């Protein structure tokens, strides 16, 4: 991120409290308790990040103030004039744009324009859409619910208020799909690197014992492309082999061919690898169409059907933190044991480098290790 | 460096609305034969670059109509079939928007 | 080899008329005045050979023998007792199916089954169907109005339900058949193209004159990487340059193969053309004119149209009947028609229906006079 | 009433069993009846010689006073008036 947060003020949000939080650069491990608004507060930021401030004629305040690193002050006020409530965003620059609440309540219900395009004109011209802020919601169980999803971010709107962000977040029956769609891609994206390698190392042919040996071993060297017929060529190469400058350029095309044959499955291997860091005697792989799913010590291969809402929340976790700015998460300690709960800031943190990592969670098994960073809510009652 | 799904269908969209341009194309009964003509001339046609459009994001791999796909065992054709039948999906979304603007032109 | 229609005997056909006619092995022209029941004979032989005996039930006569090559005889007779019609159609081998004409009426209009299956089984087990016989229509314009397939049951609306399948391509259908063998074709080569680049990689690494060199920069012609192959060769190890020579060959070669149809079919078009050629340019297929404008298919006039379906319906083609080939021609393209589609359709009995006798110059001898006897 | 063709031998058939020259000859000498400038594109379409050699001549007992364009291909339509032949040659540019 370039504007990473560092102050925020909410006076008498929900006419209730008065709440203000600095954040650091880094990591911000909120720890609180139920009720603390910490939900609220993620909801605010994420609202203001990524420019959706319309969904603040639907909350009840009275002065939202938020600071940046930079030195960007953006101040937000509900104020009512002749029965009809307008909020003031009124940013640091000199411009300032006004709305009222029941045009904003008039928008939402169309949608069920001319101000969307005035807040995005606002956000564009000021470009206050620089950093967007990720959301991952605590109610993730309710998006495997009405298994991204676009209408999910309705559903929640219904359930929870309209000042709820965009909801994108994977759903455990989406992510096997896109796994799958990933991973024949990536055959694909093999196939088509062979076919580049054949035509390239035609022109380059038409311009030592120890290359013929890397040759033999190159040969040996799942990660079967998907046209087959290329295989086969290579099977062919193998036999021949098994029977000076264009020795050269074969090298160099198996070299290269090996070396896309890795990159094409490096990112999957990657967030294989991270999965299979927490899981014990069960790993999750891609063995053959590509099936994506458990494996056993035993051999016997088994649906993604049978995980637990523990594994179901690493799983919607680390797919949503490989396909990654600044990381609102909320809740991560949800149906997980505890030495998960210690290592998965490490594993995360290990994932997602170069990024503000904003976390909320309720138990500070969480936040072993960053105790520094440990900043402790508090509602300061009206 | 390498061709995309996103390339191909820019280039479809641009022979389509050439089409439009010249043959007067005005409502979608003459335009279920010119979304194929500039279908046709538009698709790859060197192998690597037809391999590296399907191995892009956006389009996916299966034939939602089984009975488009034709009854042949070469591979390519079906994933050029495949090709075809999304491109012809996405543009009849963009068809009828593409019908106004031809028409707010004269 | 080919069971060839050798004689055909009508008796009494609509109760008017009786005729027998003789049949050449080849090149069946039949010449007479308008009213004489050419077309009657054609319709005929076309649901004889076809299998579509079905349509015999629609047809008034007294007894139609058709006699082949080999001396397979069929006699279909037409026979009513106690107010109720049976068509007998009896071979010369032994075997014999009757059936009710309203029954077939009845299945006719059902299709707008068991008698069709029942049919199909007689005509399957003594293989009438080995050479199958294509019809040419009188009234091609008519198929240019609306293969098509309604086109049998509108043409069978307005000529009666006698009248045979008909299988005909108009203009816009040729043009749409070219453009997909173009297509096609150009898809034939970019997949031999990846299938020279593998097995010639393949070669080349199996392998461990000037002259060879010479003749591979020469044969040089252009589908990318085979223009940066020919910069490079503009600008011991002899094996290699005989297997770089061999698959430029054979790419050369694999391309003529592919575009030979329809270089065939545009040398037939464009050999009666004059002022007007039509080829293939970059696809669009139309004409080409000599101050390089193009043009669409469709200011062709009728007789240009007439060679185009003609042409097309020869190319892709057993035994053919063609009625009435004179239409809308200029007399040099009647006198020219015979030997252009005798020189690219060989093989087959070509019966031809003519009113004109400017179509049968050069072969008079086949010259077949065909004379109703009015009973 | 009922319109159709009766053979010598007594018989009675419908329209339909009209060649393509008697087709021909009907929509040709009705339109020619009820009838200016008669403009007629080639009439000799699937027309043998006999009926080639006197179709002008029947048109022209039909059509009198009026003006008459044809065009043909076959040479058989401008006999009995091959005074009025008019060969036409484009001028190519
Ligand atoms: N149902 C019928 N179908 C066809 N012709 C019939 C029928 N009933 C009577 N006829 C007569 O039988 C003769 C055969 O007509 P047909 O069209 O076969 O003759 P044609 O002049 O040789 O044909 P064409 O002009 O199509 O080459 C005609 O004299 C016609 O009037």
């Amino acid at each position: 991120a370039i504007r990473t947060i560092s102050k925020i003020e909410l006076s008498k949000i929900h006419n209730r409290y008065n709440l203000t939080v600095d954040f650091f650069n880094d990591l911000n491990v909120i720890h609180g308790k139920n009720g603390a608004g910490k939900s609220t507060l993620i909801h605010v930021i994420a609202n203001i990040v990524n420019g959706d401030f319309i969904r603040f004629a639907f909350l009840i305040f009275e002065e939202i103030k938020a600071t940046y690193s930079d030195g960007l002050k953006i101040v937000i006020r509900r104020d009512k004039i002749d029965e009809q409530s307008f909020i003031s965003v009124t940013l640091s620059n000199g411009k300032y744009i006004k709305f009222a609440v029941g045009e904003a309540m008039a928008t939402v219900r169309e949608i069920e324009s001319m101000l969307a395009m005035d807040i995005d004109k606002f956000v564009k011209e000021n470009e206050l859409q620089k950093v967007r802020a990720s959301y991952f919601p605590a109610f993730r169980t309710m998006l495997e619910a009405w298994s991204y999803n676009r209408k999910a971010s309705a559903f929640a709107r219904e359930l929870f208020g309209q000042f709820l962000p965009s909801i994108n977040y994977p759903s455990p029956m989406e992510i096997e799909d896109r796994l799958r769609e990933e991973i024949r891609r990536a055959q694909l994206g093999i196939a088509a690197y062979e076919s580049r390698t054949f035509s390239e190392s035609f022109v380059k042919v038409f311009s030592t014992g120890e290359l013929l040996k890397e040759i033999e071993g190159l040969a040996i060297a799942i990660k079967n492309g998907y046209y087959a017929e290329y295989s086969k060529v290579y099977e062919e190469i193998r036999s021949l082999i098994n029977r000076s400058g264009a020795l050269v350029v074969y090298r160099d095309a198996l070299r290269d061919r090996q070396d896309y044959q890795e990159k094409a499955f490096s990112e999957i291997d990657n967030y294989m690898s991270s999965v299979n860091s927490f899981l014990e005697d069960k790993e999750m792989a891609y063995d053959f169409y590509p099936k994506v799913g458990l494996k056993f010590p035993d051999g016997s291969w088994s649906p993604i059907r049978v995980l637990s809402s523990g594994e179901r929340q690493l799983l919607t976790m680390l797919y949503a933190a490989s396909k990654m700015a600044i990381v609102l998460i909320d809740e991560p300690e949800i149906s997980l044991h505890i030495d998960w709960q210690e290592d998965l800031l490490k594993r995360m943190l290990s994932q997602l480098s170069g990024r503000q990592i904003i976390v909320c969670t309720h138990s500070p098994s969480i936040a072993t290790g960053y105790e520094d960073f440990m900043i402790n809510i508090s509602p300061e009652f009206i | 460096s390498n061709m995309t799904y996103n390339n191909v269908f820019d280039h479809a969209y641009e022979m389509l609305k050439e089409n439009i341009r010249y043959d007067d194309i005005r409502d979608t009964d003459d335009l279920h034969d010119a979304i194929h003509m500039a279908a046709d001339n538009a698709v790859p046609h060197y192998y690597a670059d037809i391999f590296s459009v399907m191995a892009s994001e956006g389009i996916d791999l299966e034939f939602e109509d089984s009975g488009l796909m034709p009854d042949t065992k070469d591979v390519i054709r079906i994933l050029q079939a495949r090709i075809y039948e999304q491109l012809t999906i996405d543009l009849w979304e963009d068809a009828e928007d593409l019908l106004n603007e031809y028409l707010e032109e004269v």
